């Protein structure tokens, strides 16, 4: 299901 | 000595991937600690992340750390 596997993983950065 | 079994551990495997700036480095869970004995990528960010030994960001991401040297225990 969905998709374990993409290309970047924190595109918001800020995320921290 | 080492220690990991408090409430730590993700449902299973990640999902995407994580960025090779902050990862640090991997290490396996055995004994019987979470799901299958996958390696878990640390970083700066704030907890560990599972990932099974099959998704190429999985592989490619230790293989990255072969070339440098993370320190690693003697």
């Amino acid at each position: 299901v969905e998709t374990f596997g993409t290309t970047s993983y924190y595109d918001d950065v800020g995320l921290l | 000595g080492p220690a990991s079994v408090p409430t730590t551990c993700c449902f299973n495997l990640a999902n995407r991937k994580i960025p090779l700036q902050r990862l640090e480095s991997y290490r396996r869970i055995t004994s019987g600690k979470c799901p299958q004995k996958a390696v878990i990528f640390k970083t700066k960010l704030a907890k560990d992340i599972c990932a099974d030994p099959k998704k190429k960001w999985v592989q490619d991401s230790m293989k990255y750390l072969d070339q440098k040297s993370p320190t690693p225990k003697p």
